[PDB]
């Protein structure tokens, strides 16, 4: 039982660690959504040349 | 999720043998000291026969 307390701390953990990760992931989509903006951007600039 | 795995199995190593195991080896040792005991018995039961 002991054994078993101490596998699902782990588990606990690992769905914890992974949870954080999935912000970091959407924090980096946010930046490069802007990327594609600033690129858009850049067209537009070239357009009123 | 390391510190909390690390704290549990220096826990368990500390703690080493619990009550339990120690009354098992004790009954186990009572039991072969008592199965000895009665070959005295035995032999004089022969000789009285």
């Amino acid at each position: 039982r002991q054994e078993w307390e101490i596998q699902r701390d782990n588990a606990d953990g690992e769905v914890k660690q992974m949870d954080a990760q999935l912000e970091s992931l959407k924090i980096r989509r946010e930046a490069a959504q802007m990327q594609v903006e600033y690129q858009e951007t850049q067209q537009a600039h070239t357009q009123a040349q | 999720s390391a510190q909390n795995r690390l704290e549990k199995y220096q826990q368990l190593y500390d703690e080493d043998i619990n009550h339990g195991e120690q009354r098992a080896m004790s009954l186990l040792d009572a039991a072969a000291g008592q199965s000895l005991a009665g070959q005295v018995l035995s032999i004089a039961e022969g000789v009285a026969d």
